[PDB]
RNA sequence: GAGAACAGAAAUCUCCAGUAGAACAAAAGGGUAAAAGCCCCCUUGAUUUUGAUUUUCAGUGUGAAUACAAACCAUGAAAGU
RNA sequence: GGUUGCGGCCAUAUCUACCAGAAAGCACCGUUUCCCGUCCGAUCAACUGUAGUUAAGCUGGUAAGAGCCUGACCGAGUAGUGUAGUGGGUGACCAUACGCGAAACUCAGGUGCUGCAAUCU
């Protein structure tokens, strides 16, 4: 319970802080480029690891608040092929390879820079309030943009396979990693014990039986439509504004007007505190 | 689609700070607020200007750099860049010369007695005895070599070498709370 | 032991300064839409500015105290405020400063065609960045203040004089074109706040090389009317135009 | 209603003081060493109160916050061998009790009087589906002013599973 | 404060929380709240190369240091710092 | 439009109690080899929407709720500051009069809108 002198003198703080979707701190740190070189446009890059949901996007800041030029999502692996995991490892690494492909065909190079020249692009990461480590699914997802044809300044000391004690970089595992590793051998290293964790996980891969080798499969063929298509025809939104408002807006309250809530004081001075 | 306009009075450019300055003539009221073709007609007067401005901005020199990613205080390969001169103008400085001189009658000992600046050559210096290097002001170093030991052969003398040099840094003090007076 | 000393060599002066900050602190009054004004129009020296939270019963012109103490507390040097009452309605005051001292103040009378941003179509824009500006008018040169007023957006959206630059950001501009002809002694034509940009086409003469620039109106296309203007000694010239050798 | 609101277990705080610096510590710590497998950490004495033998980041709290099914399973014991009923007070006015047993030496193993076998005290700590937010550094936010557990709550839950008794209110 | 059997007026665990009086080589109008407020890791910095101050009796195609710039430096994944 | 992500401006923006939360993002919450992290799977992290999913997450109204913005020269052309004088003048000075100029209480109005990829039966 607040007094008045507090709370008529008391601050904010912000409405982006109110939530946990921005590193003001940062965002300060990255506002300024370097900067004190000369200008040269902003391209940074935004995770957010929610559920169901692989968000990896790319702004443009700007006065309106900002434009987010560039966007990953999940949805679009039907016609990759493979369109399970919509979070995983390999999910990583395939938006990495596939947000690649289509910011080059948006660019428009490959089979204003005035006179000179292709100039490929320098995309970085503002972190976000996701903590930044090694060993994950994020810098297997950088791992893809990079060989989809982005160029990230990093270090290797964070990719999964990372050696720190004798810093060593595993090419192997991370191999197979790639093709499925480390994700179907905790599935055949759970399954020669157990089967009810083994079904718990892959709802659907145990109805397929799909072994490492046949998914590794699967990672050739949907790496071959990556570098092929980057077509990403979203849908075509059946049942526009006015339906989805249907939906939306058959159960919402709306404002009570002045006379009816000064009637409702009228109520309460008729009945309420006016001698019942 | 043109590039050459017409300027009775011929403009000028200072590109330090990306400008152009016209001297011509303008009506009275060709700008007026009353105008509702205001936008149409400043719009393209300024653009009129600023294509004067754009076929003028781009046969200047540039600066190629032949190196490549990892340009510390400059690019990476792909890029050539533009430069700039300094304006004809003198914009507002914020201060006067940010000087700093004086005397501490220190300096005059320097010009007056024969005296030339030491080379500060480092700070670790072997100390025999010991069979290393230790700085003589830096790690418990040549600074502090009583307050270590077990046995001086000379009320504590050490106390005594302590207050000593606490009153050496206070003479220091004081004559550099001269110099920063005067 | 050297935070606020970091900090405070920065506040120290230099021989090739730095860039020039900027001071909000609002008077005795405002509003709404004024909120918005100094969003909208000082929406690009962001960062490089100071905003405040509170309000000002304040006198700019005839004392030079208060603001001074903020400012050499700041550590900045553009001095701004939105001065209004019933006669010098709108009457703000654009100051720059000289030496934590004041050079020259001026108020300018700020219309009431207020045209924010948002007034038209929204676009894009690389925030922060260095300007260009264009000048058009015998007055910008022969009328002392349009001098004044000219030089003081010079230097406050001049940003970061650096040698290297690239096309790339190079997008926006100032369009400085007077209310017509004048003669001195006489009511006087006002500014035009107007915000534009430069957008590169073939000129199918110039081609390749010389493009065709068209610029975009979408504001915020505001006006100024001049206000009242202060003259320095011209010791402050002998200071402020020299070199540092 | 209670589709999924429970009051589960989060962590068991122990909470041991000593007015001494040394061998009794070190011997009821390596006891604590063998009872959770986390080693009992040094907490600093905060500063000197000079009548009960503690000064300035002595290093003299030593807590261990159990979790996991052995959690269940010291509740049981330290339960049990409290009769599955507690003193009166304790209970907090977030759903919980920091309660403690004399000579914990009463289950288990035999004495050794040379290893350190004394009296304990234990806090627990709940939680209900939805009181996640305080732990995930993201999505930093708020809970309902009815949907935490209070004082009565924790009557309710004394009196709930694990069937504890509460020895005359 | 609600809690807090050895242990209490100041011994250890939560909660509401004090938007702070967070704690500042402070004094600020203010002011950092993923912090300048604690501890856990990492390391050298009194580097060298060049224009202005001068400047030496081998008056050393600049030897001395000052300021400025880079080149490297440590960190980090990172733009950065 | 719900919102996913970023925001622009930072209480109309929060705190105090419900109800609705019907779609889907949205979360709650189950498992623990290898990457992993510490005193611990407390946070991260190998899995899908997996087991539980509307109770918090989260918007809204619901309340003259508390707290905050605009305007009524509304006070207010207020006092007052230099602008005429042997006006006023024993003295703590007030005027006419012109440059400018109120402020608070006061009387009411309101308690968040925009942009880009996305999913909605």
């Amino acid at each position: 319970a607040k007094s008045s002198a507090y709370s008529s003198r008391f601050q904010t703080p912000f409405r982006r802080r109110r939530e946990g979707k921005t590193d003001y701190y940062q965002r300060k740190r990255l506002v300024t480029q370097h900067k004190a070189k000369y200008n040269t446009p902003k391209y940074r890059l935004v995770v957010r690891f929610t559920n169901k949901d692989i968000i990896c996007q790319i702004i443009s800041s700007t006065i309106t608040g900002d434009v987010v030029l560039a966007a990953a999502y999940s949805h679009e692996l039907p016609r990759y092929g493979i369109t399970h995991g919509l979070t995983n490892w390999a999910a990583a690494y395939a938006t990495g390879l596939l947000i690649a492909r289509r910011t080059l065909q948006k660019l428009g190079l490959d089979e204003e820079a005035v006179e000179d020249g292709p100039r490929p692009f320098k995309v970085f990461l503002d972190i976000g309030l996701q903590r930044t480590t090694t060993g994950a699914r994020v810098f297997g997802a950088l791992k893809g943009a990079s060989d989809g044809g982005l160029y990230v300044p990093h270090s290797e000391n964070r990719f999964p396979g990372w050696d720190f004690e004798t810093e060593e970089i595993d090419p192997e595992l991370l191999r197979s990693y790639i093709f499925g590793g480390h994700v179907s051998q905790y599935m055949e290293e759970l399954a020669d014990d157990d089967e009810e964790r083994f079904s718990e996980l892959f709802k659907g891969y145990l109805a397929d039986d799909i072994d490492a080798d046949s998914l590794e499969d699967i990672y050739t063929s949907a790496h071959e439509a990556i570098r092929a298509d980057p077509a990403f025809k979203p849908t075509e939104k059946k049942f526009t504004k006015e339906q989805y408002a249907a939906e939306s807006k058959k159960y919402r309250q709306t404002k009570l007007s002045k006379e009816e809530r000064a009637a409702r004081v009228a109520a309460k001075i008729a009945a309420l505190a006016g001698q019942q | 689609l043109p590039v050459t306009v017409e300027k009775p009075i011929p403009v000028v450019y200072d590109l330090g700070n990306l400008a152009a300055f016209d001297s011509n003539v303008l009506d009275k009221n060709d700008l007026d607020s009353s105008n509702a073709r205001r936008e149409e007609k400043i719009k393209s007067l300024t653009r009129d200007n600023v294509q004067l401005l754009i076929n003028q901005l781009l046969s200047l020199p540039m600066k190629t750099t032949t190196e490549s990613v990892g340009g510390t205080g400059g690019q990476s390969s792909v890029m050539t860049l533009l430069q700039l001169p300094d304006p004809t103008t003198d914009l507002p400085r914020e201060k006067p010369l940010p000087k700093a001189k004086a005397m501490t009658k220190w300096e005059k000992f320097a010009a007056k007695k024969g005296i030339k600046p030491k080379e500060r050559a480092g700070k670790m210096i072997y100390d025999e005895a010991s069979g290393e290097w230790v700085p003589k002001w830096g790690y418990k170093g040549a600074n502090k070599k009583l307050d270590d030991q077990w046995l001086v052969e000379v009320i504590d003398p050490r106390t005594l070498n302590r207050a000593e040099r606490k009153r050496l840094v206070k003479k220091n003090e004081k004559q550099q709370r001269r110099n920063m007076k005067n | 032991n050297a935070r606020a000393k970091r900090a405070l060599v920065k506040r120290e002066a230099k021989l090739v300064e730095n860039v020039k900050q900027a001071l909000f602190i609002p008077g005795q009054s405002c509003n709404k839409n004024l909120h918005d004004i100094m969003v909208d129009l000082s929406a690009l020296k962001k960062p490089d500015m100071k905003r405040f939270n509170r309000k000002n019963d304040i006198h700019p012109f005839e004392d030079m105290s208060p603001l001074e103490f903020f400012s050499e507390k700041n550590d900045c040097s553009l001095m701004v405020l939105m001065t209004s009452s019933k006669k010098r309605k709108n009457n703000m005051t654009f100051i720059r400063t000289f030496g934590y001292k004041i050079y020259d103040m001026i108020e300018l009378m700020v219309a009431d065609n207020f045209k924010l941003l948002s007034d038209f179509k929204k676009l894009t824009f690389t925030v922060g960045l260095k300007p260009m500006f264009t000048f058009q008018g015998a007055a910008f040169d022969t009328h002392p203040v349009y001098k004044q007023i000219k030089s003081l957006f010079l230097d406050f959206f001049r940003g970061e004089s650096t040698d290297l630059q690239d096309v790339a950001g190079l997008q926006h501009v100032i369009s400085m074109t007077i209310q017509g002809d004048f003669q001195d002694g006489e009511p006087l034509p006002n500014v035009l706040f107007r915000v534009y940009k430069l957008k590169s086409y073939k000129s199918d003469q110039g081609g390749k090389r010389l493009p065709r620039i068209e610029l975009v109106e979408i504001g915020p296309r505001l006006d100024f009317k001049i206000g009242r203007i202060h003259t320095p000694s011209p010791d402050m010239v002998t200071e402020a135009h020299k070199k540092p050798k | 209603q209670n589709p999924m609101r429970d009051l589960k277990i989060e962590k068991l705080v122990l909470n041991i003081s000593v007015g001494e610096s040394g061998d009794r510590l070190t011997r009821a710590s390596k006891v604590l060493e063998q009872l959770s497998g986390q080693t009992p950490v040094q907490s600093k004495a905060r500063y000197t109160v000079r009548t009960f033998g503690i000064r300035r980041n002595e290093k003299i709290a030593v807590h261990v916050t159990v979790r996991g099914p052995k959690a269940e399973e010291i509740l049981e014991r330290g339960l049990k061998v409290k009769e599955y009923q507690l003193r009166d007070r304790n209970f907090s006015a977030t759903g919980n009790f920091g309660f403690g047993i004399d000579e914990h030496i009463d289950l288990g193993i035999k004495y050794d009087p040379s290893i350190g076998i004394f009296g304990m005290d234990f806090y627990v700590v709940m939680n209900r589906p939805g009181a996640r937010v305080t732990r995930r550094k993201r999505c930093k936010g708020t809970v309902g002013n009815s949907h935490k557990t209070t004082k009565e709550d924790t009557v309710s839950w004394f009196k709930q599973k694990y069937d504890a008794d509460v020895l005359d209110k």
